[PDB]
DNA sequence: ATCGGATGTATATATCTGACACGTGCCTGGAGACTAGGGAGTAATCCCCTTGGCGGTTAAAACGCGGGGGACAGCGCGTACGTGCGTTTAAGCGGTGCTAGAGCTGTCTACGACCAATTGAGCGGCCTCGGCACCGGGATTCTCGA
DNA sequence: TCGAGAATCCCGGTGCCGAGGCCGCTCAATTGGTCGTAGACAGCTCTAGCACCGCTTAAACGCACGTACGCGCTGTCCCCCGCGTTTTAACCGCCAAGGGGATTACTCCCTAGTCTCCAGGCACGTGTCAGATATATACATCCGAT
């Protein structure tokens, strides 16, 4: 008979190993293309350092995991294990991002 | 070479990977694009400000020290890039 | 020896000479751009104009000739751009703009 | 002891915008403090930038750039215009 | 027969008039005594400006009504009209005050 | 003249007045003292830092400009006091 | 940092050790909580209701 | 281009505290950036307080006061004591 | 869902006033004029990082696919909280009075400023080699059905 | 609940390049005069703070009490976790062109610095009305009976 772990369990171990790991979790090229797309909005044909864009993606992902973290916390205060967009919105609200 | 729609280039698996790193168990769909937006909005500032530096730098390429001073001015300073 | 202040030379009000002396005594750069005081003071003139204008709007909205700091708080809280400019700033005798949340109303 | 201020100038621009509307001394000193704060903001920012440019001189281009950094969108735009006007009016002296 | 307004209603009008009013809502002397008590902890027999302490109390009360405000908001996200200490604690948490 | 216990000098009516100003309808008791604590903690910093200024000011009285520069350094600047 | 690295049986000290120590010292954290750390990751933090049963 | 840093003194004080330890050059750069951060912090705060004191001379009293303003509790206390001992040593000759 | 009554609130009025607009004489910072240096600006050169493309891989993303797990809606109760009314209480006015300490001026002096002469501490650059990263494999331990 | 199985920990071995150590090679640090000056300090004010004390009262504390939101529990739906499969494009490695970044060398426009003079700003008086305050009033709105 096929076995399937209970829900979250696999995701739980994923959480554990991700707090274990430290490297990026975003594919480089898509992020870079997104950055250049954003750039051409303000000015077209602008070049970048690989170090620069690595910094962009690292700092972003840091802000992003922080947002995910405190939104997780808020959802704890929301007594749910599922996340709700309003949690993120109000988190930014408390983060003065509104 | 006009770019577009790389925002959805952010994979939902990537988003949930970041969430698991943040220690999140259950997530809804409505978040990701929302997430993406925020992401955009967030970077929406820095690059501009960054190239603003590059603006005054009178240069065509954009450097790390730009975003360094941005995050500094954005009160989100980072280390390891001079 | 005809005299004419740089403010009149810019046809403005803020004292270019005074602000120039101030930035000089402010220890920010060794040399200065002579037109930078003019430019900055013009910017100050502009922003001050907008904020005082909104203040007076609230004031005569309240039949108030002399503007009260409450007018100032209301003005700075109404405009999105100025509020963003002065979000983490506090104002003496400011108070809070009128704001009632939806669910606060009884049904 | 002489203590400088800008109540004269704030009253001037008040009249220039609202000859009718009055002013309170409390809010007056509020205005004064505020403009001092924002002037120090722009001063520090421009000095920081020029130090990044390692340029011991501080000029108007720095001011434009740094206020653009400072102001939320359209304000700056509007702002810079009059600023330009100013220096033009002063360069045309 | 004696009349009594329904709950909150009187407090609701109090909210309305307080958003209407702008002056302080703390008695001066108790606040001042508290400040001097706090002061002697770091150094004893220190004097103050009435303007200084007025600034202290105003700025405090501002921070305090801001805390009450966003904790009210959080309690909205908590779907309650009653406040809970955890709301304040987690608000400070999002306010980076932890 | 040794002072004490002025923290409870903060009246619960005062606290609820501030809350109503903040637009709050229903409140619990457990808050007030908790509130007070925070209050204390909050001011716990500034006065010290303030007198720290006065420390370097080499003076016995404490001035407003002290707390001005504190709230500035505390990123909570205030206007109307020079 | 050396404490952390030797705890991890490591001579060469990688930024992860330093980030962990940062989020391990409360006063230093307070000094640097507003600071971001390259190759920092997140110090292991597990929430209560997150645990299974 | 002659660029200046402190990683050599980092290695020095490391051996002073941990002789049997290596570092990632990445981490060295991070630490050096941190050095620069704290330096600019303390310098700006000192200049600002001297401005409040209208002082044009930044001395060790300013140093200690600004550190106390910045560092918390025993961090500040130990730092004050260390700077005091060091300036005493230097002034001893 | 309405009406009646209670109550709370927006208004006109009167006058009091004390902030406040206004005007002064006097001060000095600002303007005006003149000199120097040298930061800044321009230009030609080099480099060299970047931006571009090309091909192979798969780990990763897309997508589907149950399905138990909790979001949520509802439902009982009860305790905690608004409220209005009692009570008592320090808060505020205000005015008094002393001076400790800010707050000002006048020295005089040590103290960097600064420059010049000197150089070795330090930094770019070049080996080098060993913890460290990866890998494969074996043993350990959590977990989900008994 | 004792196993099966699965994800993981750890162990040994492989190969590597960054961490590091050392080497030319300065310019920036030191040293030593020298000078004008920031402030250290003394020594005056005076005033704002600090405390005193009385008088009035709005305010604060507590009570009782209704009551109604907080909370706790149930059942549902749906939906997001987990796993399986299929597709892809990030990555990675390599190549290549140039276009910008950085550099240096001139060159000089502009600003710092100086000195002169005065006129706008500032402290300081001075009537004086915007609005604070109180009062009676008219309007709005809740709460309970119908």
């Amino acid at each position: 008979k096929p076995h399937r772990y209970r829900p979250g369990t696999v995701a739980l171990r994923e959480i554990r190993r991700y707090q274990k790991s430290t490297e990026l979790l975003i594919r480089k090229l898509p992020f870079q293309r997104l950055v250049r797309e954003i750039a051409q909005d303000f000015k077209t044909d602008l070049r970048f350092q690989s170090s620069a864009v690595m910094a962009l993606q690292e700092a972003s992902e840091a802000y992003l995991v922080a947002l995910f973290e405190d939104t997780n916390l808020c959802a704890i205060h929301a007594k749910r294990v599922t996340i709700m967009p309003k949690d993120i919105q109000l988190a930014r609200r408390i983060r003065g991002e509104r | 070479k006009v770019l577009r729609d790389n925002i959805q280039g952010i994979t939902k698996p990537a988003i949930r990977r970041l969430a698991r790193r943040g220690g999140v168990k259950r997530i809804s769909g409505l978040i990701y694009e929302e997430t993406r937006g925020v992401l955009k909005v967030f970077l929406e500032n820095v690059i501009r400000d960054a190239v603003t530096y590059t603006e005054h730098a009178k240069r065509k390429t954009v450097t790390a020290m730009d975003v360094v001073y941005a995050l500094k001015r954005q009160g989100r300073t980072l280390y390891g890039f001079g | 020896a005809k005299a004419k202040t740089r403010s009149s030379r810019a046809g403005l009000q803020f004292p270019v000479g005074r602000v120039h002396r101030l930035l000089r005594k402010g220890n920010y750069a060794e040399r200065v751009g002579a037109g930078a005081p003019v430019y900055l003071a013009a910017v100050l003139e502009y922003l001050t104009a907008e904020i005082l204008e909104l203040a007076g709007n609230a004031a005569r909205d309240n039949k108030k000739t002399r503007i009260i700091p409450r007018h100032l708080q209301l003005a700075v809280r109404n405009d999105e751009e100025l509020n963003k400019l002065l979000g983490r700033v506090t104002i003496a005798q400011g108070g809070v703009l009128p704001n009632i949340q939806s669910v606060l109303l009884p049904k | 002891t002489r203590k400088e201020s800008y109540a004269i100038y704030v009253y001037k621009v008040l009249k220039q915008v609202h000859p009718d509307t009055g002013i309170s001394s409390k809010a007056m000193s509020i205005m004064n403090s505020f403009v001092n704060d924002v002037f120090e903001r722009i001063a520090g920012e421009a000095s920081r930038l020029a130090h990044y440019n390692k340029r011991s001189t501080i000029t108007s281009r720095e001011i434009q750039t740094a206020v653009r950094l400072l102001l939320p969108g359209e304000l700056a735009k509007h702002a810079v215009s009059e600023g330009t006007k100013a220096v033009t009016k002063y360069t045309s002296a």
